[PDB]
């Protein structure tokens, strides 16, 4: 709450934020994915010149890793989507707030002629 | 609340009023004494001379004399009760004719413009089919405006000429002691008769008509009872109709006036 | 029920016929013995005049007694009329019309809002593309109320003029003696024909365009079947033909009043 | 930052400045500026709320555009009764000495009775709608100077305040020429 | 391009001539006037137009500018109206009174009809002092509201609401004007006989 004036320049900094921020997580997020497929390049390469079947159950299980660990990957985008969305939502709501705020009928003063 | 017509009625009745009113009066509570006194000297030194050289004071000499001095008193008892019933006038007429004056006009305003402001509330709610009671909100508010302005300006206007007539009253009943500017002191008595009637008029037409529209609005409300439609044409008609009145008031007091002669 | 002009003829009827036809009659009927006693001491005056001396022409006399009875009888039996009279020209007022005005007036102006409501349904459903929608019902709102409050307004001008010129009645008939009050009498007559004529043309005129009016918004629907385009097009032209046709009248009944001499 | 009646006032005056030289080749204010300004300000604020919404705000536009209109109309009736009698007088000035040479015959003095009758009357309609144009316009800038759209003021009681001003005065500086126009007439 | 005033101005030009004057013709038998009006008409619905495009490039707040389009094409066009409208009545009414001023002077043989001929010469007068009135004050108002309305931008620099108030201020100030224009020239008619 406050000054009027400061709800409106506190709305649009938030918006100008949030969409900012929207995108750097998404560029951050794909060199991410960059770098995960380098390394599974990497352990592909090294998974063709195993010697003993101990060694390569071991880094089956090593790739099954990496590969929940992309899952999990997977499960954090989809969820900073739904923040993302949820704090759209909030940010219209701060909207609807401040207009309802300043149309409200609730409000008394008058302008006097002086 | 809506504190605007009587907070403007005050201001209008200060400063204007002040100016003239004040202006003229200080003139004459400054220039009468002198003047009575000098009009002893001369009507006492004229029955003198009439005593002491040709004859001009028979009965008829008294008569004139009394004629000029009850004119003379009545114009300067005018100024003296043109302050007093300059300020008692402003303050009772339209309380009088029709508590306080214009306070029913303000609480009739009031009411419109809540319920202008509820409309725009339930119009601010949906923000995106917000928009038809925001035109609700728009007609209303322009329906209760047009209402209240013309009657406020009548008033005002009634009021300013009340005031400005009465102010230059003191001149014009001065000015009868011969036959044209007596011709010229019949238009003043005509409009002064003019803006009472006027004043008369308005005052009750008018106080009828805020009432009537103050209960028919605050009983408004939007709800799932009342068609809004149904309401806001109701208002919007009830406006017109004091509107149309109000309007056709001013030729018949003017034309009436003219009338009596 | 859309019963707005109704309540408003009541109110403002009960209004006007209470308060003054009760000052008529606290007037008149406490004046009567009085005017009886005035009556007969004039007899015993011109019993002064026989018996005493300076008399002229006794049976002169007689028709100066047959005059001021004539005057008196007319002044105490029109007060009687009026108090039935005010009641007699409400009554004549509806009939006039429907040859009751207020239902006709109402009903028509229920089509007329309830095509506008409908409309406004309309608006409501989409939320998106439902402003022209708004904007047609705001079109028949402001029409349909525009000429309902129009010609309601005149009639209501037309009823309260009555009423007060009834209400003055007696004064004017008591100030038919001398040649000026006669002057009087005449303007007095001038006005009266003048409203009678204008309630009565506006009676005819409002009951035939409302009437069709209320036809052409019962006709309407908002659906797949008519081009709303049109429709709304032909609303609005009717809306200001009846409108102009009802703003020029009353010049003209006005014009011929005076005309008539 | 808002000059709309200066340069009218000054091609008017430069249009009477040719109309004295054709005669001469023959014989060879800025308050109502201020309340405006406040007044389309306050409409402009309103402009500003609806354009940031850019989709709720509407009923903000509708409120701007109300109150540019009342101001627009009251300014503009009031200017233009004041430039029109400004106009006619001039004009009237510069073709005078005309009628003042209608001295030579005596039927001319109906020409001259009908000059002084009509400068008279645009003189009185210069002093009254100076006087009360003045104190209105001052008092219904004052009033908008006052108006506001925060969360302490309500938007419904500024703008039928703003609405209802703006309509008192124009029925005022519409009732005026016709009493100038009377009043002319009687004192002549 | 713009032509309304000319085609409009000639068409009423025509058809009077061809039934007004070609009978005058059998009774005997027995740089343009419109150009700046039309130009500064032009250019205030250039600004509408304009107006109303960048209200349809928002599509979302798209109806402010549209509002203030509208605005701007309603003022224009009422006192572009307004003062054509009058030109028309003014040119239709000369052009009636000099079709009928062979009949009307020629009945001045006798006496009785003085009177006759007097009314003509009133609505003669009249009229021409009115077609003089509008075209001095009408053209120089054109002038000035075409120079506004062309110097108008939609731009950072110009604030909306105030080149709104100023095109509406001016539009008004003009009709109120050319609204009282017609009482004096009735008037001064009237003084001159």
């Amino acid at each position: 709450n406050g000054s009027v004036a400061d709800m409106r320049r506190s709305i649009e900094e938030r918006s100008r934020t949030a969409a900012a921020t929207d995108k750097a997580v998404g560029l951050r997020a794909y060199e991410g994915a960059q770098q995960r497929l380098a390394q599974i390049e990497g352990l592909m390469d090294e998974i063709s010149r195993t010697q003993d079947q101990k060694a390569i159950e071991e880094l089956q299980a090593r790739i099954a890793g990496e590969q929940a660990a992309i899952q999990n990957e997977t499960t954090k985008l989809q969820m900073i989507a739904q923040l993302r969305q949820a704090e759209q939502a909030l940010i219209s709501e701060q909207r609807r707030e401040r207009n309802m705020r300043i149309l409200s009928s609730g409000n008394q003063g008058m302008p006097t002629i002086q | 609340a809506f504190e605007l017509f009587t907070p403007l009625f005050n201001k209008i009745d200060q400063t204007t009023a002040t100016y003239v009113t004040d202006i003229s009066s200080r003139a004459i509570a400054a220039i009468t004494p002198v003047v009575s006194v000098g009009l002893t000297l001369g009507f006492i030194t004229y029955g003198w001379l009439i005593i002491r050289g040709a004859v001009e004071m028979p009965v008829a000499e008294f008569l004139n004399r009394c004629l000029r001095i009850g004119i003379i008193v009545s114009i300067a008892l005018a100024g003296g009760l043109y302050q007093g019933e300059i300020a008692n006038a402003i303050t009772t007429v339209p309380d009088e004719l029709a508590a306080s004056a214009a306070a029913l006009v303000d609480q009739s305003a009031q009411q419109g413009f809540d319920r202008a402001s509820e409309a725009f509330e339930e119009a601010g709610f949906f923000s995106s089919d917000g928009l038809l009671y925001g035109l609700f909100g728009i007609i209303i508010l322009l329906a209760t405006g047009l209402l209240a302005a013309i009657g406020g300006a009548f008033l005002l206007l009634a009021k300013i000429a009340l005031a400005l007539l009465a102010g230059l009253g003191p001149l014009f009943i001065l000015a009868l002691i011969w036959q044209p500017t007596h011709r010229f002191f019949d238009q003043w008595a005509q409009q002064v008769l003019n803006y009472g009637l006027l004043i008369v008029l308005f005052a009750a037409v008018f106080g009828l008509l805020m009432q009537i529209f103050g209960s028919y609005m605050a009983d408004l409300r939007f709800d799932g009872a009342q068609n809004v439609a149904y309401a806001i044409g109701g208002s919007v008609i009830l406006s017109i109709v004091s509107i149309v009145l109000l309007m056709q008031l001013p030729s018949i007091a003017s034309g009436l006036a003219g009338g009596i002669g």
